[PDB]
RNA sequence: GUCUUGGGUG
């Protein structure tokens, strides 16, 4: 898997389409995936846990 | 468990303290003071010692098993 | 043995060791065997006789 | 050894994960040089309302400074008054704020930044106890679909409102790809007279 | 098991290089250097000397991630000027500072002996 | 030994279960016993209560905060946050790294977690005192 | 099993914010960029990479 | 132009006022201090014998956060730059340390006065664990009991504050300027008056407080930094100050030696 | 903060902040203010941020184009001429900024403005800061006065009201029980209270605030928030209703029988900074215990609800003719949407 | 006038009244009374006030589809299995639900 | 080589708001109803009540990338105090003659009432004020 | 390698 790769990205429950994603793949250190603030509301999600 | 060597915010060396402190708090010292005259100034040197708890003397009550 | 079911399960569990609060908050845990198939949130209510 | 991505929590139901890692010289410090162990959000506190949290930043600051234990049993008659009058008489901001600097460049923050000591608590949630990933591996017996898992190597259950989205989504050939060939794809034999499965097939 | 070498953040590999120039051609006479297993403390110190001289139009850096090690620099100079000689003149300067300061210390200690 | 049972034998010390406590007249405070002739802008304003004349009083908590169990007796200030909050570190600080028991070495256990520099708390409750919190943080 | 299933060719793990990250950009661990694939059919636009 | 006021100079600290040099110049060195000035430290443990009831690595841990004399460490080579395949005396200092309860009665305190440097780049004055006097016993590093024993062979190699904080010859460099905030550089917060609430910083006393008739001023910058270092014994304060300036002195003149042989 | 009318720049911070533009053109901007020292605004730097060709018009409250309060917004060319940006400009809300680059620009430049708005946002609050402490939670004496003053009004004006119901005077309403009149009332009277109060604490609070500041820009927090923390938690609600009387004739064992105050029914005087006494303290936990039963009982009648949606919606498409369609060809519109 | 329970069909005669404009929150009444079209209405200011009650607005296509759904056969199709699995299509479907 | 000159009496100075920024209120000296109101930095050029300030609207201080200025050239802006640069995003060609022109100096608003024959050229992109006194 | 039970996480 290299940068810029399109990947489906997703957080449970998917209540509706916008859940489900399309991101372009850049490759990191450490063990945590990475998304930037502004896409946390469609997903609903947050950073402790 | 046992006195760290370094104080974890700023590194200074408190590892070297416990028992000069233990004894200052013998002969009656109140913690600040025994503080202040081991030259612990920053709070987070102080709170090192301070909130120090010594396990091992725990630990060490289990008979050696070799 | 041959009656697990129409038995109470958890009665017992294993002790939690992972820290000392966890341990003295186990031994001293309650159930009471309402059971989730129901929706009558009036048994999960705190009430005035807690106190 | 902590990282990113291991979960951390004060006694106020304040818990997060360590988004990132900075050495001593890249950390805020104040004019002692005294620079933080933790830096978490502002905006954490108001909404969830935890007060107490503040408190006892202010409460431990004053026993840190004085050496002794603050006492922070509820119901008692104890006040922040008393408790900012002890800190101003010890030399510092009655109100835990302190003036900081910026660790890039030295400049002085034009905010000042409320400081001490809180007690933290290392939860037992690690990432690394977590991170997941799985190309190929093995099935089950019955279906022939990847077992459930992490440590037996399992893959990720695609359920109905995943499928759900992906319709909203129009992703008509995605759909496919992820219950076939990520999954349980097979080829059978059915009799195009009868239509049952029952056909005899010697490929060799 | 993610987690990088705490060297790589200083020591330069044989396949990077530890300077590369790149020049911008928006706007004249200025260039884009990348400094390689460098921080802020190299970065402030020449972007505030180079801010103070008046030749010098545009100088900024910035550290695009904090988990690389590495800063960028944008450096645009007058028409005479080369961002390149400003460079080397604000590297030259900012060592004969620090030997002044570093006689005057070891002067001052002395003394206070 | 003169302890806890010889103050429950003498008549300073009753029990009450919940269908006994219907019948009783808890005083909050050994202070509330008698009411007060004040004015702290800072100290909570302990309630009015204007409706009653003569209040008879036949019981007094120990001390109110003993209404709380072992996990959410860790809490400093927990009448200074909102319930849900103190609910979800009742949960959390069962899941908190620490030294369990002080024989960990001679056990064998699927699974132990030990910090390596336990401290205890600058902010600190009476209670954990009786919970050992600052002797195993 | 057949309206949803599991699937090959997925990760998940915790989820971190960065603010230098791009909107449409996910970080990707290195040891789940290396653990996933990409099959890429050989052309004469892509035989040297 | 630059120019250097000790206040205070002791072993372990000194405080000085610095001046007529940029902030970045200050904070610069304030950083190359805290952070790439080379030492001394364990970076290697050998386990023979222990049953003390402290894990292997906890004591390794311990022990490479031991400070150890660094006078000499500049002549030293870093590990990674000697062609020695396994270890050798340009680039490390061995370091023994055995420990063992006698008797069956007390505890046996392990203190890091008990290490003893065996070899080593000689005659360099590397190596010895940092003693704050002749009496001092040094850090506690274990406990042990009856029949209980240590036997560690560390190997200590020099590094700097980057790859690890046990290569940090320092603990805490306060550091600050413009202590009546003419130059407008912070904004208090304040409930009813900014300047009683607020206390005043300890070097107040050496500038003058502004005038109630006196006006901004858009000219002045940060021109004096009061700034003390402290040691961990490794090194000594002024020590630390000038190979601050040399290590900077020196990445500068990396930087030149790359600009002009670009060319 | 950095878009306020006092935030001024000066050429280093600029420079730094504009490279930090990813789409920047490399075109210093003019400074707002040339002499005696070039200065800029904080609305100049975002501005850099927003494309060309964006017009925005917002008024707030009948605000003039002069805008003493600095509210409203207007857009010209991408720059802004005045108002502050907070949520009303770059939140989610329609017509805002994000919607207007969307459907100007497209997805790809108005992806791209979320970035840029972003670095040179947080670079300028790196080098800026913000906190929030204690203190922020804190109002002075007169406001504590004022707050004191209206929740006695509010207590006095329940016993009234209790007065009146005892001495069979209370007026009822339609479709109401005397007892659910009562209640209807005393409730009304406290939720005001509440309301009067934390209006009194957000009057008292400086822009210097960080509660204030947080709440304004519209990023955490709100009114309700400022007002539990710093004047008055309140009344608790459990099921609709007051707390109600669990023992006999009581909520707690330690009021008498037959006390309707606030105090005995769950209305809680003090704030968070204050604390709550041990009754408050029971009463929130209860409120905050059926808040947590509800989000732990709802959703699965939630979950099942939207399963069932979507199962007899799953087989509907819009067809080449316009139509909406099931799976059986059945027409379910003629046309999506009737537009 | 609002009222406690329903009776549209008496109430809408008495004089006095409106009767081309006395409306009622049970739409199976509405359907009984004043056929599937004045049904499809009621259904949509039903869907519409439990939805914008707290401020929430879901555009118009989105209940509309959903009204048409439910009085699209001449009746109403609760959305449940004796709604969704009296339909005409596939058997796998249906068993699917 | 200016759009528009005069000297204005200052009425009142609002702080109010803010710390560093006060809106002024003047009245021509010489041709009572131009009114203009200004927001100005405190800090760079104080302000008082009755003041008396030389104000000047230009299109250029001669006589794209902005560049510190040198010593050795000369401009407008040399004779002057207070120098500000500003969008006009509203001219108000309204009632009989009441003529209200909008300058926006980066978020520091202006407005500048009178006869249309004073404001006419004041029809412009962008404009300087510059200020005496 | 399978089934139940229990403790949890978002
Ligand atoms: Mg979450
Ligand atoms: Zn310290
Ligand atoms: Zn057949
Ligand atoms: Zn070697």
């Amino acid at each position: 898997l290299m940068d810029d790769d399109p990947v489906l990205f997703n957080r449970q429950p998917s209540l509706h389409k916008m859940s489900m994603m399309a991101h372009r793949v850049k490759v990191m250190p450490y063990s945590t995936f990475r998304l930037n603030l502004s896409v946390t509301s469609p997903y609903n999600a947050d950073f402790d846990g | 468990m046992i006195i760290p060597v370094r104080c974890f915010s700023c590194g200074k060396v408190v590892g070297d303290k416990w028992d000069a402190y233990l004894r200052l708090l013998e002969e009656g010292k109140q913690e600040g003071d025994a503080l202040d005259e081991l030259k612990l100034k920053r709070y987070c040197c102080r709170r090192m010692v301070l909130t120090h708890v010594d396990l091992i003397e725990k630990f060490l009550r289990y008979n050696p098993l070799e | 043995q041959k009656k697990a079911m129409s038995s109470r399960a958890g009665v017992s569990q294993v002790l939690n060791r992972y820290t000392y609060s966890s341990t003295l908050s186990h031994l001293r845990r309650t159930n009471t065997p309402i059971g989730r198939d129901g929706k009558l949130a009036k048994p999960r209510q705190l009430h005035n006789t807690h106190w | 050894v902590p990282q990113i991505g291991d979960k951390f929590a004060s006694r106020h139901g304040q818990k997060g994960t360590i988004g990132v890692t900075y050495r001593h010289e890249d950390m805020p410090f104040s004019a002692e040089g005294i620079v933080p162990d933790l830096i978490i959000n502002p905006h954490a506190i108001p909404s969830r309302m935890t007060v107490a949290h503040l408190i006892e930043c202010l409460l431990s600051k004053v026993g840190s400074i004085r050496g002794y234990e603050g006492d922070a049993t509820p119901f008692t008659d104890l006040t922040v008054d008393a408790v900012s009058n002890l800190l101003r008489d010890n030399g510092y901001q009655s109100r835990g704020f302190e003036v900081m600097y910026n660790g890039h460049t030295g400049k002085k923050l034009m905010a000042q930044v409320f400081f001490g000591p809180t007690y933290y608590q290392r939860l037992r949630h690690m990432v690394d106890d977590k991170i997941h990933a799985r190309a190929r591996g093995p099935v089950q017996v019955l279906t022939r679909q990847p077992v459930e898992g992490r440590s037996r190597d399992g893959g990720l259950r695609f359920g109905e409102m995943e499928r759900d989205c992906m319709i909203a989504h129009g992703a008509a050939g995605f759909l496919k790809e992820r219950l076939m060939e990520a999954s349980d794809a097979f080829r059978v034999h059915v009799c195009g007279i009868c239509g049952l499965m029952s056909v005899i097939a010697n490929l060799k | 098991m993610n987690a990088p070498d705490r060297f790589e953040l200083f020591i330069l590999p044989d396949d990077v290089p530890k300077l590369k120039i790149t020049p911008d051609s928006r706007v004249p006479n200025c260039i884009i250097i990348k400094f390689e297993r460098e921080d802020h403390t190299l970065a402030n110190l020449l972007r505030e000397e180079l801010a103070l001289y008046p030749d010098v139009t545009f100088v900024a850096y910035k550290v695009e991630h904090p988990l690389f090690a590495n800063f960028v620099m944008r450096l645009q100079t007058e028409e005479g000027t080369r961002p390149k000689q400003a460079l080397e003149r604000a590297c030259a300067s900012i060592i004969n500072k620090l030997k002044t300061l570093d006689h005057k210390f070891n002067e001052e200690w002395n003394i206070k002996n | 030994v003169y302890g806890w049972s010889s103050l429950v034998t003498s008549g300073v010390i009753e029990y009450v279960d919940g269908e006994e406590e219907e019948t009783i007249m808890i005083a909050m405070t050994p202070e509330d016993l008698q009411t007060r002739s004040l004015n702290d802008t800072a100290k909570r304003i302990k309630p009015e209560m204007s409706t009653s004349s003569h209040h008879t009083f036949t019981h007094c908590e120990i001390h109110p905060s003993m209404i709380l169990g072992v996990a959410a007796s860790i809490i400093p200030f927990p009448d200074h946050n909102q319930s849900p909050r103190n609910t979800y570190q009742s949960a959390m600080g069962k899941q908190a790294m620490g030294v369990f028991l002080t024989n960990y070495n001679v056990r064998m256990d699927t699974m132990a977690n030990i910090l390596y520099y336990p401290q205890k708390p600058l902010a600190k409750t009476q209670a954990m005192e009786y919970l050992k919190f600052r002797e195993l943080p | 099993n057949l309206m949803g299933k599991r699937v090959d060719f997925s990760a998940r793990t915790v989820i971190s914010g960065d603010p230098n990250l791009e909107l449409d950009q996910v970080g990707v661990p290195i040891s789940i960029a290396k653990t996933l694939s990409y099959p890429e059919t050989v052309t004469q636009y892509n035989i040297h990479r | 132009e630059p120019k250097v006021n000790i206040i205070n100079a002791q072993d372990d600290e000194v405080e000085l006022m610095l001046s007529d040099v940029n902030l970045s110049l200050a904070n610069s060195l304030r950083r190359t201090m805290l952070a790439e000035v080379p030492t001394l430290a364990i970076d290697l443990v050998e386990i023979k014998m222990n049953t003390s009831v402290l894990a292997d690595e906890f004591i390794s841990h311990r022990l490479g956060l031991i400070p150890l004399v660094s006078e000499d460490v500049e002549e030293m080579k870093y590990s990674r730059d000697c062609t020695c395949e396994d270890y050798c005396d340009e680039c490390s200092v061995v370091l023994e340390l055995s420990a063992r309860h006698e008797g069956e009665e007390g505890t046996t305190d392990v203190y890091s006065s008990s290490l003893i440097k065996v070899s080593g780049p000689g005659n360099l004055n590397v190596g010895e664990p940092v003693r704050r006097d002749d009496y001092d016993q040094g850090i506690l590093l274990c406990k042990l009991r009856n029949h209980q024993e240590l036997n560690i062979r560390c190997i200590a190699k020099k590094g700097i504050a980057k790859e690890h904080a046990k290569w940090s010859p320092c603990s805490a460099i306060a550091f600050e300027y413009d202590p009546h905030n003419k130059l407008k550089h912070t904004d208090f917060w304040f409930e009813v008056d900014a300047k009683k609430e607020w206390p005043d910083s300890k070097y107040a006393t050496w500038e003058e407080p502004p005038k109630p008739g006196e006006v901004f001023d858009y000219k002045a910058k940060p021109n004096r930094f009061y700034m003390t270092v402290e040691t961990t014994g490794s090194l000594k304060a002024n020590q630390v100050f000038s190979r601050g300036i040399k290590t900077l002195q020196e990445k500068l003149a990396n930087v030149l030696f790359e600009l002009e042989n670009s060319r | 903060k950095m878009t306020l009318r006092d935030t001024f720049i000066e050429y280093e911070q600029v420079m730094n902040m504009l490279f930090w533009v990813p789409s920047w053109d490399g075109v210093v901007p003019q400074p707002a203010i040339l002499k005696p020292k070039p200065l800029w605004t904080g609305k100049q730097l975002l501005s850099i941020a927003i494309p060309s060709g964006i017009h925005l018009q917002r008024t707030d409250g009948g605000n003039s184009l002069l805008s003493p309060k600095d509210n409203g917004m207007l857009i010209v060319d991408g720059k802004v001429m005045f108002g502050v940006v907070d949520k009303k400009t770059v939140g989610s809300g329609g017509g805002g900024l994000i919607h207007t680059v969307m459907r100007e620009k497209g997805p790809k430049i108005c992806a791209e403005l979320f970035g840029n708005i972003q670095k040179v946002v947080n670079y300028w609050l790196l080098h800026n800061g913000f906190s929030i402490g204690i203190g922020d939670a804190i109002a002075d004496a007169s406001t504590m006065k004022e707050i004191t003053h209206a929740i006695s009004s509010a207590k006095e004006q329940v016993q009234e009201i209790i007065y009146k119901a005892q001495h069979n005077e209370l007026e009822l309403k339609p479709g109401m029980t005397l007892r659910e009149s009562f209640e209807g009332e005393v409730s009304r009277t406290l939720n005001d209270a509440r309301d009067s109060a934390g209006r009194s604490a957000e009057m008292n609070l400086k822009d210097l605030n960080n509660v204030k500041q947080m709440v304004s820009a519209g990023s955490k927090g709100s009114f309700i928030n400022i007002a539990q923390m710093s004047a008055c938690v309140g009344q608790q609600m459990v099921e609709g209703k007051r707390i109600a009387f669990g023992f006999a004739d009581r909520s707690l064992p330690h009021f008498t029988k037959d006390d309707f105050s606030p105090e005995s029914k769950g209305f809680v005087e003090n704030s968070y900074l204050r604390g709550l006494t041990p009754q408050e303290f029971f009463f929130h936990a209860m409120a905050g215990r059926e808040g947590l039963i509800d989000t732990a009982v709802k959703t699965a009648e939630t979950g099942y609800i939207q399963r069932r949606l979507v199962k007899a919606l799953e087989d509907i498409m819009v067809h080449y003719d316009g139509t909406t369609r099931n799976s059986l060809g059945d027409i379910i519109q003629f046309l999506y949407g009737e537009d | 006038l609002e009222t406690d329970g329903i009776n549209l069909a008496e109430v809408m005669a008495v004089p006095g009244v409106d009767s081309s404009r006395t409306y009622s929150n049970s739409f199976v009444e509405i359907l009984s009374v004043l056929g599937i079209e004045a049904t499809r209405s009621s259904l949509y200011k039903e869907i519409l006030n439990v939805i914008a009650f707290d401020g929430s607005y879901v555009n118009y296509r989105h209940m509309a589809l959903l009204v048409d759904v439910m009085t699209s056969r001449g009746y109403l199709m609760a959305i449940t299995r004796h709604g969704i699995n009296r339909a005409d299509t596939g058997a796998l479907m249906r068993c699917s639900f | 080589s200016a759009l528009f000159d005069d000297i204005f009496t200052v009425q009142t100075v609002d702080n109010g708001r803010y710390n560093k920024v006060s809106r002024i209120i003047g009245i021509s000296t010489t041709n009572s109803a131009i009114k203009l109101t200004l927001d100005i930095n405190n800090e760079m050029f104080p302000v008082s009540q009755d003041d008396s300030l030389t104000v000047t609207l230009a299109n250029s201080l001669s006589l794209k990338s902005w560049r510190p200025p040198k010593p050795t050239d000369k401009s407008l802006a040399d004779d002057y105090d207070y120098v500000m640069f500003g969008t006009v995003y509203k001219f108000e060609e309204g009632d009989e003659d009441k003529i209200k022109v909008y300058v926006s100096f980066g978020g520091l608003l202006m407005c500048l009432e009178g006869g249309y024959k004073s404001l006419a050229s004041l029809k412009q992109d962008n404009l300087y004020i510059l200020i005496r006194r």
